[PDB]
């Protein structure tokens, strides 16, 4: 009965994870040989770094430009920075650039997307200069089309490296993110590890480990078949040979009518994968970013991401025709991403309606064991020993991503997006109260009752000691990322 | 508060069944462990059978192949079946219930609610 | 801002060995080109050898194979080693920094360097 549904759930969740782990290891071994067969003094691809932002933490927008200026790479052509919106509020976002690079803060009168002549000469006859554009804002799509146009008219630019405004690239980031574009002729985009430096909050650490487990495992498994479904948001390198062609249907999109712009990165990757080309991901391209801390902000972020996924996983499924035999993985990944959420929902509904202590303690223990195995592998790969905080990521998932998935599904057609989340919390609480008041008895002579009570008590103790370990670590300042431990010092003096 | 009413008794030859049935009226019968006792003319109601809320079944000695126990949660009852009766079983049968208890399920001092009487006589 | 102070130089005769150091106060950013410029007595500034702070090597004619760069990148200083000196190799040496701010284009023109040191020898 419950065995078909507990054991099959455990196998369904763990076998795919083991497959993804082994595929990521294969991809890392593949990339190490490429890196090894490379001359030390290698400059071949002339990149042009592109930044788009909007009121991004004056100090952090300084750290981003400083990191790009401190990045080691022989052949960097220029730096295109596009700042959304023109106002006395974005002038003090051009000034933080002007104090880092130069005084070429331009301001074209019209948005280069809405403007008829889409080509260059946007008050820009200078190709050997570091430029910053102040244009009216229409989203990251319109403010990145301007950058794409800027770093195209130079015939000596062959690739473009896209970054977000609140990112701090390591020194050997551009060098290791642009190499795979020169490794093979069918690669038109490379991903990059996007680490998280803000881990001073309980929601800001489990999500950090989720980013780790969604890049270095999830996005590493896909790169083995060279079909990465979504290039890294903050850090990513694109070949101009494909950007110059996909920039036109990228910012033209209509889904069902009304045109709206969210989840632009996955759209770029989707348009690259819909032309039969390949995308890989390299773990030697570390980049740092912050994370949302308030639960409501994280739920909003995840509902936007789920909105983006629910309209383009269809296209990722439908473009597997263009890819060859490698590309059945592209369908299996999407089918899994759907049926796993569906199976989790069904399991919760079943064990919440048909109340049974031995059919609830068993599920809790099996889920905890699977999460412990995943966290153990994450700890081994990262050599961090702080990766065992991933055990608590199940709570963050169940209480924030699932309401986000439901809300995105409902809007696919305060009360805008939080009513569904509040109703979901109320439903979970009602199920728990019904289960605890329905089985309100004590029978110590029953071995099954003893097993159920012992299991639930041991699980509660395990969760409590994990939380106590986290609290102690925060007290002694042990969870703080080595980057954050230095930004919190450079912040005091400024 | 649960009221226990038991039925099923009469003369039967050695080798009959004569199933006994105890029904219980209460707020939630499915949480109550149930048990069947044998009030003999002596020996003060030796334990016979029992079954918890999770369907696990406990049986006394030398009755393993002769007594069968179960529950009906739809119509709250126990419905103890019997097989291969013996003249040594001529006794009253009692139905007992419990909600909160310890590890001593074989003594009458643990069960809280009690039945009335299920006298059964077996002929030669 | 970035202040460059160079030391070394002295008596030169026949084929001699010299070592000129230049210490920098500020941040060099591992993308700025640091170069050694030469000024002969009663002559315009000439070029000797440049290098990006990220580890790129270049030199000039008549000195290739004779001088060598070495950037510590940890002590915030550079050292130029001189081999097989010439009597005609008498001049004053400056160490100059060029910021890759207006452009990441490497140029040999002495006027493209924002900050300059003080001549020695
Ligand atoms: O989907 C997105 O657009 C981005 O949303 C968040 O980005 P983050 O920077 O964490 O958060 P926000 O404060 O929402 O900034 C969104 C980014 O989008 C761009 N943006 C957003 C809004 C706007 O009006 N203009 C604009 O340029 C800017 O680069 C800005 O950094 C996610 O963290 C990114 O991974 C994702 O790429
Ligand atoms: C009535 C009182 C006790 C408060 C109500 C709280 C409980 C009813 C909640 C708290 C934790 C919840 C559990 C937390 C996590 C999961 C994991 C979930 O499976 C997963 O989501 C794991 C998938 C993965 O590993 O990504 C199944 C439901 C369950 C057991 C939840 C069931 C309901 C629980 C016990
Ligand atoms: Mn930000």
């Amino acid at each position: 009965s419950a065995v078909w549904g507990i054991s099959v759930y455990g196998v369904f969740v763990l076998g795919f994870y083991i497959a993804q782990i082994v595929f990521s290891e294969f991809n890392r071994m593949r990339l190490s040989d490429w890196i090894s067969l490379r001359p030390d003094n290698w400059n071949a691809t002339r990149v042009a770094v592109i930044i788009a932002g909007y009121r991004e933490d004056p100090f952090m927008f300084k750290k981003c430009l400083e990191s790009v200026r401190d990045s080691e790479y022989g052949n960097v052509a220029r730096l295109i920075c596009v700042i959304d919106g023109d106002e006395e509020e974005d002038l003090k976002m051009a000034e933080i650039y002007k104090q880092v690079y130069n005084d070429n803060v331009k301001k074209p009168g019209v948005v280069l997307c809405e403007s008829e002549n889409k080509n260059g000469s946007t008050i820009d006859s200078d190709v050997s200069k570091n430029i910053c554009i102040l244009q009216p804002h229409r989203g990251k799509r319109e403010s990145l089309y301007t950058g794409f146009q800027l770093a195209s008219m130079d015939p000596s630019v062959h690739a473009v490296v896209l970054i977000d405004s609140d990112t701090v690239l390591e020194k050997n980031a551009i060098l290791e993110v642009v190499y795979p574009l020169s490794c093979d002729p069918n690669i038109k985009a490379v991903a990059g590890e996007c680490k998280i430096w803000n881990t001073d909050t309980i929601l800001s650490m489990l999500v950090s480990w989720r980013y780790f487990s969604a890049f270095n495992v999830e996005r590493g498994a896909q790169s083995l078949w060279k079909t990465v479904q979504c290039v890294g948001g903050p850090l990513g390198a694109y070949t101009i040979d494909i950007i110059n062609e996909i920039k036109d249907p990228w910012i033209t999109q209509t889904f069902l009518g009304n045109k709206c712009t969210y989840g632009d990165n996955r759209r770029l990757t989707n348009e690259v994968l819909m032309r039969g080309k390949k995308i890989v991901y390299t773990p030697f391209a570390v980049g740092w970013s912050d994370s949302p801390t308030n639960v409501m902000r994280y739920i909003v972020q995840q509902t936007r991401w789920s909105k983006s996924w629910c309209r383009e996983i269809w296209y990722t499924l439908g473009s597997a025709w263009k890819h060859g035999f490698s590309g059945i993985y592209l369908a299996f990944e999407c089918m899994y991403q759907i049926m796993y959420f569906f199976l989790v929902m069904y399991l919760f509904s079943y064990i919440a309606i048909k109340a049974d202590i031995r059919a609830q303690t068993a599920t809790v223990l099996v889920s905890t064991l699977v999460t412990i195995i995943k966290s153990s592998y994450l700890a081994l790969r990262a050599k961090n020993l702080k990766a065992f905080y991933f055990v608590l990521y199940t709570y963050v998932y169940f209480f924030c991503m699932i309401p986000a998935r439901i809300t995105a599904m409902f809007t696919m057609f305060w009360a805008k997006q939080f009513l569904i989340t509040y109703m979901w919390w109320a439903g979970v609480l009602a199920a728990g109260v019904y289960s605890i008041v329905d089985n309100w008895y004590f029978d110590w002579a029953d071995i099954q009752y003893r097993f159920a009570l012992v299991g639930i008590c041991s699980y509660l103790v395990f969760v409590s000691i994990v939380l106590v370990i986290y609290l102690i670590g925060k007290i002694t300042t042990w969870n703080y990322t080595p980057l954050q431990k230095e930004l919190i010092e450079e912040r005091y003096l400024h | 508060q649960v009221q226990l009413v038991e039925s099923g008794g009469g003369l039967v030859q050695a080798g009959g069944s004569l199933k006994v049935s105890c029904a219980a009226s209460g707020r939630a019968f499915k949480t109550y462990r149930m048990a069947w006792f044998r009030q003999a003319p002596g020996k003060e109601r030796e334990f016979v059978s029992g079954i918890s809320a999770l369907e696990t079944t406990y049986y006394a000695d030398s009755v393993k192949g002769r007594f069968t126990i179960s529950r009906d949660n739809t119509k709250n009852t126990v419905s103890l079946q019997m097989d291969s009766l013996k003249p040594e079983d001529t006794a009253v049968y009692y139905c007992a219930a419990r909600r909160y208890g310890g590890t001593d399920y074989t003594t009458t001092g643990s069960y809280d609610y009690w039945g009335q009487g299920t006298q059964v006589t077996v002929s030669s | 801002q970035v202040q460059l102070v160079e030391s070394g130089g002295g008596l030169v005769q026949a084929g001699g060995s010299l070592r000129l150091a230049c210490a920098a106060s500020g941040r060099i950013f591992s993308s700025d080109t640091l170069a050694w410029f030469r000024r002969a007595p009663g002559k315009e500034r000439e070029f000797v050898a440049a290098s990006r702070w990220s580890g790129g090597g270049t030199d000039y004619d008549s000195v290739k194979g004779r001088f060598t760069f070495s950037r510590d990148n940890t002590f915030n200083t550079m050292c130029l080693e001189m081999n097989s000196l010439k009597p005609e190799d008498t001049a004053v040496y400056y160490c100059a920094l060029r910021t890759a701010r207006d452009s990441y284009y490497y140029t040999r023109n002495p006027t493209g360097y924002d900050y300059w040191g003080q001549g020695t020898q």
